[PDB]
């Protein structure tokens, strides 16, 4: 779990947002300039550089088949690529500029687009045939939404306060609860992250105040609950907001970046305290923090730099010697003068 | 030709700027190292004129006093002239090394 600082990225400048795959091999940075860069791990290199637009490339998601992006612009064109050979698929010329997109994790034949103004609304590939999700209020004119890990319900997130969950297509009234955010004054959601393994979720509220839920819990609360979080954290020494969160590739270790003095705090899910600060150079401001999935490595975005953040297996490589174990002093224990079983190997 | 021997024209020079009192460096310069050496703790700073100022009366006031007690030490060793162990001498005694 990350503790050095392990080398960085001073190949193209401008960078802005970036996410991963399921496997972890790839890393799409998003530009400035409306390109897309393609960095490699296991191999150091960039494979693909597709310059994609003009305008700055806002949101990202990678797809679970390994094929098909969804990027956003001021350019307001609702994009998608194929690593292959850089190959633009489709083109939607729309209004209302973009925050995030979010594919349905298996049946990718959908993907979950914020507006600017008004609600999610759920955009498809071939057809325009956008499913409206109602929101009630409407007045909030910044209101985010998400799937949960398996695709199997919508969770929203108003500017008041109030959440609602509706079914992945067919939008089932079933969970309704406003946050108890102080006493008198409530605050507004700015994301919302899942796991790859359980249903915790955290709730990036506006008053420097993560809040962290459970799937099952606020499904057995349901219409009109009060579901209480499993942890509240902050940082009342700081007095810090926040920018972006995410989770650990366990759904254990989470990574919540500031918004103001370029460093990375890393809880755990089940104690709740800090466990440590990570630091780089001093004079950045952060925007947008990638965690990798099957192992701990993370990737800080200030200023064009992108930082990779190991932790140099210091303990040792034991790869040889699971034997020849250390004797201190010089022992001596010289007075010494001298089938089972049927696995399938074809398996 | 005309030449003067020499100490002559170190001992003026030695009283002109005991009389004259005004910088004896050149200020863009040492502006120029004040933000060199003050970017590596912070980026994009901004400097008033007057701090600037005081650094610099405040760097030569201690270069002085060194040097003061520099030309003690090179008195005692029987010398004249100064040597960079006098300087770390005086660094030794005075305990800031």
């Amino acid at each position: 779990y990350p503790e050095e600082a392990d080398g960085t990225l001073d190949c193209i400048s401008m960078a802005l947002t970036c996410t991963f795959n399921r496997w972890g091999t790839l890393l799409a940075v998003g530009c400035n300039d409306g390109r897309i860069v393609i960095w490699d791990f296991l191999t150091r290199g960039i494979a693909k550089i597709i310059s994609a637009h003009i305008h700055p490339v806002c949101s990202l998601c990678w797809s679970r088949d390994g094929h098909k992006l969804v990027s956003a612009s001021t350019d307001n064109i609702v994009s998608q690529w194929d690593v292959l050979s850089g190959d633009c698929d489709q083109r939607f010329r729309f209004p209302s500029p973009i925050l995030k997109v979010q594919y349905h994790p298996r049946d990718q034949n959908k993907v979950l687009v914020c507006p600017m103004k008004s609600a999610p609304v759920m955009l498809t590939l071939s057809d325009s045939k956008h499913v409206v999700l109602p929101v009630d209020d409407d007045s909030d004119l910044n209101v985010v939404a998400s799937f949960d890990r398996r695709g199997e319900y919508i969770y929203t997130g108003n500017a008041k306060g109030k959440i609602l969950v509706l079914k992945t297509d067919s939008q089932d009234l079933v969970a309704s609860f406003r946050v108890t955010t102080g006493t008198s004054n409530t605050t507004a959601i700015k994301s919302i992250e899942f796991a790859r393994k359980g249903s915790c979720f955290l709730i990036n509220t506006a008053d420097r105040i993560i809040r962290v839920y459970d799937g099952r819990e606020i499904l057995t609360c349901g219409r009109d609950g009060e579901p209480e979080p499993m942890q509240k954290l902050q940082d009342l020494v700081n007095r810090t907001p926040w920018k972006k969160c995410c989770f650990s590739g366990d759904g254990e270790y989470i990574v919540a970046g500031s918004a103001r003095q370029h460093a990375l705090y890393i809880w755990e899910k089940s104690i709740g305290n800090l466990v440590k600060i990570l630091h780089g150079t001093r004079g950045e401001l952060l925007l947008d923090v990638a965690w990798h999935p099957v192992r701990p490595i993370i990737a800080s975005i200030s200023s064009g730099v992108v930082s990779i953040w190991a932790q140099n297996q210091v303990e040792n490589w034991s790869a040889f010697a699971p034997d020849f174990k250390e004797l201190d002093e010089n022992v001596e224990y010289e007075e010494r003068e001298s089938e089972d079983e049927e696995v399938d190997v074809t398996s | 030709p005309h030449r003067y021997r020499p100490g002559t024209v170190a001992l003026r020079e030695i009283r002109r700027y005991q009389k004259s009192t005004e910088l004896l460096i050149r200020k863009l310069p040492f502006q120029r190292l004040v933000r060199e050496i003050a970017q590596d703790f912070k980026t994009d700073l901004r400097f008033q004129s007057s701090a600037v100022m005081a650094l610099q009366e405040a760097s030569e006031a201690y270069l002085v006093a060194l040097f003061e007690d520099t030309n003690l030490c090179a008195i005692h060793a029987k010398r004249v002239t100064i040597m960079p162990k006098d300087i770390q001498l005086a660094r030794r005694i005075r305990g800031e090394r």
